[PDB]
């Protein structure tokens, strides 16, 4: 198309045709568009590009082709600046130079072309980092000069000072090396002293708001680094506090620079910077009551209306605030004259705690949390606050978010329902508020008690009732558990059981009767201390939770078991013993009545009152008693899992029903669940059915196998086959869960692991790759985690049966089979943990595939993966180290040393594989070390290919500087060799290393990179 | 018709196009194919002030296909800031996108927002996550994959940018609708549907 | 004395004969796979001028129209492979996006019950929009 000419560099640049393509890109839409934005990213990353700059800048008519012509210089100055001619570097600085100037002269175009300027001026910043000061040494004091000549580039002065300020001390860490931003701190150090003179000038002579402001912003920066003696030695801190905190043009800027300078390094024993800090608190407080609002304003309705910038505003106050006190209150805290003062600021938090805004709360959160956790520990301070704390006692109390188990919610119908999801974000705001209202009952325990009770009061009589006065308030109350004693517990508890209590029969319709069943719910399982002591009350609330078992509301029945299971984690023994005036324990009425009491639940509900009785068994400790119940808890799905141990025995094929398949699948998941509580006590129970379980597991598995034959892959798809699949899987689960809580290894060993090994080994070996289950890598892993030490034989055939067909599965890409890649990985990290004979036994072919996974491992982004490769190649590394001078350790370096080290530096190189970068620097600090040390008893290198007696040393040095020098050619010889010098230096010192692995990270990026850099220290 | 220029910036795998995706089609794309440079889409919300168009620039987070970079911000009157939540090296980079995002828009409404909470071993913790406060940002935990606050980000920028608070999504009206094939259903009918295993 | 005091869906002529919760898919020929379209609140609206009864879903949240269709009398519902809780069946007009476009379209629900109590009401649907 006519767009494309611009490409062509043969002929001159249309400038004209640049402003349309540019246009066509910023101010079109669809393909054209589409177009102009590959011309143009085609052209600006055109090598040459950077020549039309000059040309661009001087001719065209539009702004966006200024900007990206400037976009083309920075790439140049930042990566290849060095390689320019002098010449050249003078022109650009000139040019760029000329063009500030030019724009701030001409009023017109500094007021209109603001984006302009600042990308000009930012690109100046660049060329300040490459050539600044030791080839321009004069820019400061000439900068300084061109201020006084005129108001909009003094302005502009301010920016560039700014940018510099960020690009040397905010964001240098990243971008430069180690010598170079010491350099360049070292150099705006030295010369700060008139930079502060020029800014301090500006502030004080005040003409000019937008000059002003950009004053301050550069301020703001500065107070990152400055020493604290230019804040506290001037005039300055009067005049952020006052003067500029009235205009409001000023103000939002001057509250950051305070907030700030509530954080400069400042003397503890100087009484006089105290008074200092004193003051200008104060001054900022005063200009706010005054100027702004008194501390009686209602912020929560004022941050609503979002006028101007009024939320922004509220957010900064709130951070000043928080940062100034939770430093500095102890200044305010003696001296009866700054009592008001230091109350005045926390009435001003109170409000601002009222905000309805979730994260600005989170942030005067913190603060109280600060506060409180201080009042509760440092003598004679909580009386100061008493009045404070008990408005924030309200203001938690009114604002409880709610809690992970409360399961209802109300809808947009007005409608109690169950949620669709966990409300994931607001766990951690649950536990802040939790937190501090625990801290504010320990600090009065009577005001709390006393608002609580009233505001219940309040629910019942109807005054205040609403759904959302009585959840809030019900999570308070839950939430400050264990904060009283066990005798205003109990009266406190039972005051609340009644009014709720009361609050059900007066509140009618499945609506009403939701929210106070689930905050009922709530009170009673944060409370176990009450329930171990009052068993006719526990006894009461169980049956009262079996009976939302069968509730029609899903809500409501789900948190029934959830509250079930909740109450005997904690009260189990009360569940175990025979209560005086019982008959029996109650676990025994319990199993009793469980088909009816379970019979309307769902079966992952099922499932979990199982796992509950479980926990509750567990407490039983003789083994008897233990046994009995526990055949007693399973009579259920044992008589069923008999009943189908039989009729699938006789008819293989009556597996092909949807209703018989679940049934087992179920039967499975409530064994899966009671295990998962019981743990090594489940033994009995798995010995019950463990051989038919494993026959089932072949049977199912021929099915799978017959149908995929039958019907094609797709067959994996279908509801029978996945039906027959979670099967294999429950399977597997239930013996990797009993194996990993086993006490009593040896049965695992001499009874379950060879029957296991032949019941899943050969299958996943044996089906296509769309029909192996992951879940048997993680049942291997379990297995190998607690007696791989004791089957060595079993390791071994555990490799040979999953190791090749599951590499063959996941070495063609990163994203197919990823399940079986992560557990792939994490069953060889354990088999290189535990039984590292069993990799001595593969035959070289196999043990370089091994070398060759964990490579592979290492270069995935996916974490999970990504790690795991880096700790086996460490792990391998170690092991041949343990093995000593053997000949299998000679090999495997001669093999495979150079393969890991250059395998571990294309990651730390590449640019993707950025957060292994610790975990790399560690693998190749011990490779290196390993050659530093002479830990390698054989020569590196072939015979002949270097002299005779060359020490590995040497060679490594060698070797290296050929890889890099062939890797990154645009690098010269003595930065390779000086960077290999530091880092082969440094292999003993993990940070120091890190820094100069960081260091060449950033070299490698440009041209001409210091090699003396590779000395800092 | 009142539309506004969103630029959406963030690292590499963080979920910016799978976000918009969402918003166009309704669809989850569960492969990582990188931006190149920038995609433009039009995004309307029909809220009871009337109609928003935005118009969003989801630019490239991989380095070697940034393309123009920052030159997609100009004359930008919002963003999304995007990280993972499982990657702390995305919200380590925060900074730095937000840096190169204000050079260019010195006054615009921003929200963080931290994607992929549905993923079980979440890395960036909920406390940890504290850069907005100074920066005025608003925050988000979201998650284009659940729709988990998937449309919060929009209607935040929306209420700022229409200067009302009270500003609410709304139901679009339903026009009344009006009144080979068999080798094509068939193809659909033998294409297993994705993800047999939600709740929905 | 008097005291001054201080001073469209477009489903309003609409019964709701049945309403379920629902996934949406959409099947796109060129690439062979089902790409959502929306999760929501899939109704049946009977119009009470025409007697017509439609399909009408909306997503969660945002509002916006994902399925807008006649029940027509010659549509099929139709199992797909992979699943039985979900309804595959082709769409000649519908007007989600705009335009009167033909679609493949696949639904699935909570429940194979939600499914087949699915069916049953398109089906009941179909009878009404032939009288
Ligand atoms: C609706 C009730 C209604 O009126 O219909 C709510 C109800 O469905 C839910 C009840 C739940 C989940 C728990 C209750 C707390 C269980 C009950 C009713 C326990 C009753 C216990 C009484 O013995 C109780 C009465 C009070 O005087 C106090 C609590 C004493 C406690 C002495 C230690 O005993
Ligand atoms: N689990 C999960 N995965 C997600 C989520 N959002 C996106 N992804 C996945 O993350 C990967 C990357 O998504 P993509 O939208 O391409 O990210 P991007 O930030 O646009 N990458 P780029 O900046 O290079 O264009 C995809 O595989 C996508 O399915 C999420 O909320 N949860
Ligand atoms: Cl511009
Ligand atoms: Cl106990
Ligand atoms: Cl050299
Ligand atoms: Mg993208």
């Amino acid at each position: 198309g006519a767009m494309e000419g611009i490409l062509d560099f043969s002929n001159d640049l249309d400038i004209a045709l640049l402003d349309q393509v540019v246009s066509t890109f910023y101010q079109g839409s669809g393909v054209q568009q589409k177009q102009a934005q590959e011309i143009l990213t085609k052209f600006q990353d055109n090598p040459d590009a950077w020549q039309k700059a000059d040309q661009i800048l001087q001719f065209s008519t539009n702004p966006q082709s200024k900007f990206i012509a400037l976009s083309i210089l920075d790439k140049l100055i930042t990566r290849k600046w060095k390689l320019l001619p002098n010449d050249h570097r003078i022109g650009i600085r000139n040019f760029v130079v000329g063009m500030i100037i030019s724009m701030c002269q001409d009023d017109e175009v500094f007021k209109t072309q603001k984006n302009l300027i600042n990308k000009s001026d930012l690109t100046l910043v660049q060329i300040l980092k490459q050539e600044w000061p030791q080839n321009w040494p004069e820019f400061i004091p000439e900068l300084i000069g061109s201020s006084s000549s005129s108001v909009n580039v003094c302005e502009n002065n301010m920016i560039v000072l700014k940018l510099l300020s960020e690009e040397v001390f905010d964001f240098s860490a990243e971008q430069m090396t180690q010598a170079k931003a010491l350099h360049l701190k070292n150099s705006m150090s030295k010369e700060f002293e008139q930079i502060f003179k020029l800014c301090f000038q500006v502030l004080e002579q005040g003409s000019s708001s937008s000059l002003i402001v950009a004053t301050l912003e550069s301020l703001l920066r500065y107070l990152h680094w400055i020493p604290y003696r230019y804040i506290y030695e001037t005039n300055i801190l009067e005049l952020l506090s006052t003067k500029f905190m009235t205009s409001p043009d000023t103000r939002a800027i001057t509250l950051k620079c305070l907030t700030e300078v509530s954080n400069l390094k400042i003397p503890q024993d100087n009484d006089l910077i105290k008074r200092q800090t004193v003051l200008f608190f104060q001054n900022t407080l005063q200009q706010i009551a005054t100027s702004v609002m008194p501390v009686t304003a209602d912020l929560k309705a004022t941050y609503a209306n979002a006028n101007g910038n009024d939320q922004s505003f509220l957010q900064d106050l709130a951070m000043f605030l928080t940062t100034y006190l939770a430093r500095n209150r102890a200044l305010l805290e003696s001296d009866e004259s700054l009592r008001e003062l230091l109350l005045n600021a926390h009435q001003y938090l109170i409000q601002l705690s009222k905000i309805e805004e979730r994260e600005l709360f989170k942030t005067t959160l913190d603060y109280w949390h600060n506060l409180v956790a201080d009042l509760f520990y440092e003598p004679l301070k909580k009386h100061i606050y008493e009045e404070i704390c008990s408005q924030l006692r309200l203001v938690i109390i009114e604002n409880m978010v709610r809690p992970e188990e409360v399961l209802v919610v109300e809808n947009d119908e007005g409608e109690i329902v169950r949620e669709f999801v966990k409300e994931s974000d607001t766990i951690q705001l649950y536990k802040s508020e939790r937190e501090v209202l625990v801290y504010l009952t320990h600090l009065n325990v009577i005001d709390t008690e006393e608002i609580m009770i009233s505001k219940l009061a309040r629910q019942i009589d109807g005054s205040e009732w609403s759904w959302h006065n009585i959840n809030t308030l019900s999570w308070a109350i839950g939430s400050i558990s264990g904060t009283m004693s066990e005798d205003t517990e109990k009266r406190f508890v039972v005051t609340v059981i009644k009014d709720l209590l009361d609050l059900c029969v007066k509140k009618r319709g499945k609506d009403n009767k939701a929210v106070v069943a689930s905050d009922i719910m709530y009170v009673v399982g944060q409370y176990p201390r009450f329930l171990k002591a009052h068993w006719n009350f526990l006894r009461t609330v169980i049956l009262a939770l079996f009976e939302f078992m069968h509730e029609t509301h899903e809500g409501v029945q789900d948190m029934a078991c959830d509250t079930f299971i909740k109450i005997v984690q904690k009260c189990k023994y009360h569940f175990v013993i025979q209560q005086p005036r019982e008959s029996e324990p109650f676990i025994q009425t319990i199993i009793r009545d469980i088909q009816k009491t379970t019979a309307d639940l769902q079966p992952q509900q099922v499932h979990t009152f199982y796992k509950a009785c479980g926990i509750i068994i567990s407490e039983e400790r003789s083994v008897a008693e233990r046994n009995r119940l526990l055949s007693d808890l399973m009579q259920l799905p044992n008589m069923a899992w008999d009943t189908i141990v039989e009729q699938s025995t006789a008819n293989p094929t009556l597996l092909l029903d949807s209703e018989t398949v679940k049934i087992i699948a179920n039967i499975i998941k409530t064994n899966v669940a009671v295990c998962t509580s019981m743990g090594a006590d489940f033994y009995p129970q798995l010995g019950h059915i463990y051989y038919n379980m494993l026959q089932l597991y072949r049977a199912v598995s021929s099915m799978i196998s017959a149908q995929v034959a039958a019907e094609g892959l797709i067959a994996t798809k279908t509801p029978k086959v996945r039906g027959l699949r979670t099967i294999k899987k429950e399977i597997l689960k239930l013996v990797e869960t009993y194996i990993s809580k086993a006490r009593n290894l040896d049965d695992v060993v001499k009874v379950l692991v060879e029957p296991l090994l032949n019941a899943v080994l050969e299958d996943y070996m044996n089906n296509v790759p769309d029909a192996r289950d992951a879940e048997v890598l993680n049942c291997m892993t379990t297995v190998v985690e607690k007696v791989g030490h004791m089957i060595p034989q079993g390791v071994i055939l555990i490799l040979q049966s999953v190791f090749e067909c599951t590499l063959d599965m996941i070495n063609k890409d990163f994203t197919e089979y990823p399940e079986h890649r992560v557990e792939f990985y994490k069953l060889l990290k354990v088999i290189n943990e535990k039984s590292f004979a069993a990799f001595l036994e593969l035959p070289p072919a196999a043990f370089k595939l091994f070398v060759d996974a964990i490579c592979w491992a290492f270069k995935h982004n996916n974490r999970d993966v990504e790690v795991n490769g880096l700790q086996i190649a460490l792990d391998l590394v170690k092991n041949i180290e343990r093995m000593g001078n053997v000949p299998f350790a000679n090999e495997f370096h001669k093999n495979y040393f150079f393969i890991f080290v250059s395998e571990t530096f294309f990651v730390l190189t590449d640019s993707d594989h950025k957060s292994g970068f610790s975990k790399q620097a560690l693998l190749l600090m011990k490779l290196i070390s390993l050659v530093y040390d002479n830990k390698i008893s054989v020569p590196l290198y072939q015979e002949a290919e270097v002299p005779q007696g060359t020490s590995n040393q040497v060679y490594l040095s060698q070797y290296l500087a050929n890889m890099l020098s062939n890797a990154f050619p645009h690098l010269t010889s003595e930065q390779i060799a000086s960077f290999l010098s530091a880092l082969t230096k440094q292999c003993k010192d993990l940070v120091v290393f890190k820094g100069t692995l960081r260091d060449f990270l950033v070299q490698i990026k440009e041209v001409g990179g210091d090699p003396t850099d590779y000395l800092f220290a | 018709q009142v539309q506004f220029k969103l630029v959406l910036v963030g690292d590499g795998g963080t979920g910016k196009t799978t976000f918009v995706k969402r918003h166009l089609t309704g669809e989850f794309e569960k492969k990582y194919v990188a931006t190149l440079g920038v995609e433009v889409h039009p995004l309307v919300f029909h809220t009871n002030r009337g109609p928003i168009k935005f118009n969003v620039w989801d630019t490239a987070g991989q380095e070697k296909f940034g393309g123009l970079r920052d030159g997609y911000y100009i004359q930008a009157q919002c963003a999304i800031i995007m990280f993972d939540v499982t990657s702390r090296v995305t919200y380590k980079n925060v900074p730095n996108w937000h840096r190169d995002l204000v050079r260019v828009c010195e006054n615009i409404p921003i929200v963080l927002c931290g994607n992929k909470v549905d993923i079980k071993d979440r890395k960036v913790k909920a406390k940890s996550i504290v850069f907005h406060r100074k920066k005025n940002l608003q925050y988000y935990d979201i998650s284009a994959k659940s729709n988990y606050n998937f449309e919060k980000p929009f209607l935040w920028l929306a209420r700022k940018l229409i200067g009302d608070p009270n500003l609410e999504f709304v139901a679009m009206p339903a026009l009344a609708p009006p009144e080979q094939y068999e080798h094509d259903l068939e193809v659909a009918q033998t294409t297993a549907l994705p993800d047999e295993d939600d709740d929905l | 004395i008097h005291f001054e005091p201080v001073v469209k869906t477009m489903e309003e002529d609409e019964e709701v004969l049945y309403k379920v919760r629902a996934k949406l898919f959409r099947f796109d020929k060129d690439a062979k796979e089902w790409k959502e379209r929306g999760t929501g609140d899939c109704k049946f609206l009977k119009n009470k001028k025409t007697n017509k009864v439609r399909i009408l879903m909306r997503r969660d949240k945002t509002l916006k129209i994902c399925a807008n269709h006649i029940i027509a009398p010659e549509y099929t519902l139709k199992p797909n492979v992979g699943s039985d809780r979900s309804w595959v069946y082709a769409c000649t007009a519908d007007i989600a996006e705009g335009e009167a476009e033909a679609f493949t379209f696949a639904i699935r629900f909570g429940s194979k019950e939600n499914a087949d109590k699915f069916k049953e009401e398109f089906e009941k649907a179909q009878e009404i929009n032939k009288k």
